[PDB]
């Protein structure tokens, strides 16, 4: 029953790049292979440790140049289906992931051990999702079912993340128990403790790890008790384009029609314009910020869910 | 210095919690000679 | 038109009719687009004004006063309570400051856009003036005039909806309550569509500084060139009036040099940031 | 010249100071309703 | 949803470490083991402490050393610190045996795998 | 975003949305020519007509080969 598919177009681009400063040795007349023969032809494998051990990285202990890596992935799957003789469906699956890593480094004077210093990561992410499950719910300045789901899913996601953090062997500490009572008004954290009562200690309503997956589960129609609480997705859900020149066949040969075609497009994307690695997410015992939230490994400022019926429908017919 | 935003009004800082509010921005300093244009400046919907 | 004997907006003086009218003020203020007077080399304030002691509708010769100008950082907290009042954030279902801040309800939320919606019920609940009260709860704040129809004295009346001469029709045209009716066909036509906010330069922040320069001119019957910043006088002999009569006129040109302030209020030393201009009339006894 | 005589660009003013910041002539220093006790009526317009 | 329980394993690892190395440790009611090596001449829930701690695993491999005094708020720290630091005055030294649920949780972070017992040697020098 | 003069009846500057290639705007403004001749770039398109006068002005924006003319209003 799967013989309907006609084509499956697959495009997959993967760009990479590496800048390694402080590389002492020179090159030859016809070229070089000193770091590694693969590196000259874009190996992208770790040559920092090999170069440091071989002794041809700079020995300056206050070196101010950053080892840099870049990696872009771009998937553009496309397919065609002919479920009916006149009904043509085109599916698309787009994904983009750009990641730039940077760090400084030193070389230990003894043993020539490469030592990274303040590594950080940033980049962009984009994927084709489907949010049609909440597309037609009423929404205005007075009512929204998706926004009510957003408000409700924060506690569910917070409980899931607390069970993930506190490994269920002990009762999850919350903001209203005797261990963490509501402070007096003189304490700065009075309003923060009051605003979130049943929430676990590190996962408040304003925690990004709490209300990002809550936002996604609310506006994609998924259930918060089972949806994925990750930032990046893996499988891009297809967007579609349906064309139907089929109604004319039934009885419209003599029913005043000579041309007839319906069309429908749905294209929905989930995008993070810039995510970074948090410098506060480290091994230090300080694990909570001023808002009493746990530090997140990846921090962003904005996420975008863009849904587009272009067109929702197109009835084009010539009488 | 004592204007550390991470130590606002803990033990010896020069800032109170009122530094967080625009209404009590000047009441958020423990110093005396504080002026709204020299020492600090407040915006209410500053765009990034 | 300045009425020293008429109570101003949001005035709650228990004894206003017994007060000397020359002790009152009536003022307006405005935001300047270009605030750098040193780079722009703003040399003076020049105005051609009409002598109010010559024409047909002349003031009495004893009605002398002063007009003050202020240039610089002027507190745009019109109702001095420390909070910015924007009336697009008012209503029955909105969060207000938990204790009333001495002038009326002020929204506790954060303003985003200074614009009303287009719902007439919301507009009626919101367009209530800088007091924040809809002329029915004003008497709780303005106790000394609670028995009047407009205790705060800030209702808006359209000039084609008023009665009397041209001046009386504009007497309440500057009231901040009810001046943003949704429909243009309302008997009290709007005269604006923006909410009345305590933020004049539209930078979302309510300034509270008072560092400005003060200049002043005298308004007297016998003003002559060479003094009081008067640089020119044009006497118009006979002007054909619409009723077939004739009248005399006297235009006076003032050039107040910005570089020579008469006083300095607050800590201001240069003209590199002149964000507001205010002018207020004072010292008059009768309508001027 | 920068024209300043547009009627809709003027709005009600705060209580002013006359001699200095320490001059309480129009009750500009008070923190009560007396801040508005000296305000008389002013209409500003352009006859239609 | 892959939550995992480590309380029994963490407690058995603490007991094994306290048996192999000759140490006597008092126990709290939440599973935290503390040894007060020395005292000086009590920080509360709101106090900016200064510490010279050093935190390693049960095998001695240090994951977070601080030989220079570092200032913290004591409300942002892991629950093990919140339960151990207020047990000594200024100038004292304490040794904590924080389990996984009182430390970095059951999921862990960089250089700290989930479900790992963390041994801290903290020197509270200031309650500023 | 082809070519915009956002505030046409302005008591202030002109924001002049256009393409990347820089501009050579000018003003003549009611009678003859009174060239202003600013040097608007791609990402700093701000004019200055706030001081001159009030009237219906002629502008000739020049993005290289993109000579687009029009009228602005000083309020």
């Amino acid at each position: 029953v799967l013989t309907s598919i006609k084509n499956v177009q697959i495009n997959y681009t993967k760009n990479s790049g590496t800048v390694l400063p402080g590389y002492t040795p020179s090159v030859g007349f016809l070229g070089t292979s000193k770091p590694s023969l693969g590196f000259v032809f874009g190996s992208q494998d770790d040559v920092r440790y090999e170069a440091a051990k071989r002794g041809w990285l700079t020995t300056y202990q206050d070196f101010n140049q950053s080892f840099t890596q870049v990696s872009n992935k771009l998937l553009k799957v496309t397919a065609n289906i002919d479920l009916l003789p006149d009904l043509k469906v085109d599916l698309s699956m787009d994904r983009s992931y750009s990641e730039n890593t940077s760090e400084q480094y030193s070389v230990d004077p003894s043993t020539n051990e490469y030592k990274p210093l303040s590594p950080y990561t940033y980049g962009m992410f984009s994927i084709s999702t489907v949010m049609i499950k909440t597309a037609f719910s009423p929404s205005d300045e007075t009512q929204s079912a998706a926004f009510d789901d957003f408000r409700s899913n924060r506690l569910i996601i917070a409980n899931r993340l607390a069970e993930g953090h506190y490994g269920s062997g002990v009762a999850i500490p919350r903001y209203g128990d005797a261990n963490n009572p509501i402070p007096a008004e003189t304490d700065p954290n009075y309003a923060v403790y009051t605003a979130n009562q049943g929430y676990p200690i590190g996962y408040t309503k304003s925690n990004q790890a709490v209300l990002l997956p809550a936002f996604l589960a609310a506006y994609t129609g998924s259930d918060a008790s089972s949806s994925s609480t990750n930032i990046f997705r893996s499988f891009p859900i297809p967007n579609w384009s349906i064309k139907y020149n089929g109604l004319m066949r039934y009885k419209y040969f003599k029913d005043k029609f000579k041309r007839f075609s319906l069309q429908h497009n749905y294209r929905a994307s989930y995008t993070i314009n810039q995510f970074r690695s948090n410098f506060d997410y480290n091994s230090s015992p300080k694990v909570q910020d001023v808002n009493t939230n746990f530090y997140n490994e990846i921090i962003m400022s904005n996420v975008n869910l863009v849904e587009q019926f272009s067109p929702l429908i197109r009835m084009d017919f010539e009488l | 210095n004592k204007y550390d935003p991470a130590t606002i009004g803990q033990a010896g800082s020069f800032l109170n919690s009122n530094i967080r509010e625009i209404v009590t921005a000047k009441s958020g300093f423990n110093n005396t000679n504080v002026s709204e244009a020299t020492d600090y400046s407040v915006l209410e919907n500053a765009r990034k | 038109t300045y009425y020293p004997g008429e109570r101003g907006p949001y005035n709650n003086n228990p004894s206003f009719g017994a007060s000397n009218p020359s002790a009152n003020f009536g003022g307006i203020m405005r935001a300047l687009n270009s605030t750098n007077f040193e780079q722009g080399n703003v040399e003076y304030i020049q105005f051609w004004v009409l002598d109010p002691y010559v024409g047909n509708g002349e003031s009495p010769a004893t009605n002398a006063g002063k007009i003050y100008f202020n240039l610089g950082e002027i507190s745009e907290d019109v109702l001095k309570d420390g909070r910015k009042q924007y009336e697009n954030g008012l209503g029955p279902d909105q969060v207000m400051v938990n204790p009333q801040p001495l002038w009326g309800d002020v929204p506790a939320s954060q303003s985003l856009i200074y614009a009303f919606d287009t719902n007439p019920d919301n507009r009626k609940n919101q367009d209530v003036g800088l007091d924040g009260l809809p002329s029915s709860r004003e008497g709780s704040i303005y106790t000394n005039y609670a028995g009047e129809a407009d205790p705060a004295g800030d209702d808006y009346t359209y000039y084609l909806n008023a009665d009397g001469g041209v001046l009386e029709r504009y007497k309440n045209y500057n009231g901040t309550e009810g001046n943003s009716a949704v429909s243009i066909n309302d008997p009290n036509r709007g005269s604006t569509t923006l909410p009345d906010v305590e933020d004049i330069n539209r930078d979302n922040t309510m300034s509270t500084i008072n560092a400005y320069y003060e200049y002043s001119i005298d308004v007297k019957p016998g003003m002559q060139v060479g003094e009081n910043y008067i640089t020119d006088i044009r006497e118009v002999t006979n002007v054909d009036l619409p009723n077939g009569g004739t009248t005399n006129a006297r235009w006076i040109q003032f050039k107040i040099p910005v570089s020579q302030p008469q006083n300095t209020i607050g800590n201001i030393t240069d003209f590199r940031s002149i964000r507001f201009m205010r002018m207020f009339m004072t010292g008059f006894n009768s309508q001027m | 010249t920068i024209d300043m005589r547009s009627a809709y660009a003027w709005s009600l003013a705060s209580t002013p100071f006359i001699t200095s910041i320490n001059d309480n002539t129009f009750n500009a220093n008070s923190n009560t309703l007396e801040y508005g006790f000296k305000r008389a009526k002013l209409s500003w317009y352009t006859i239609d | 949803d892959e939550v995992k329980d480590y309380t029994a394993e963490n407690e058995k690892e603490i007991v094994d470490y306290l048996a192999q190395n000759n140490l006597t440790a008092q126990r709290t009611n939440s599973g935290l083991y503390y040894i007060i090596t020395k005292e000086g001449s009590h920080p509360t829930l709101n106090s900016n402490i200064t510490v010279i701690y050093k935190g390693y695993f049960t095998n001695g491999k240090v994951f977070d050393e601080s030989t220079e005094g570092v200032s913290y708020s004591l409300r942002t720290l892991i629950p093990g610190w919140k339960e151990g630091i207020p047990l000594l005055k200024s100038g004292g030294e304490i040794q904590l045996f924080v389990p996984a649920h009182l430390g970095y949780g059951s999921n862990g972070n960089k250089t700290v795998p989930g479900g790992a017992v963390l041994i801290f040697e903290i020197t509270l020098v200031s309650v500023n | 975003s082809d070519f915009l003069v956002y505030p046409n009846p302005t008591k202030s500057n002109i924001s002049f949305l256009f393409d990347n290639e820089t501009a050579s705007v000018s003003i003549y403004s009611l009678l003859g020519q009174k060239l202003i001749e600013k040097q608007i770039t791609n990402q700093n398109p701000v004019l200055s007509v706030e001081g001159l006068t009030n009237g219906l002005y002629f502008y000739t924006f020049d993005a290289g080969s993109l000579h687009k003319t029009g009228k602005i209003i000083k309020q």
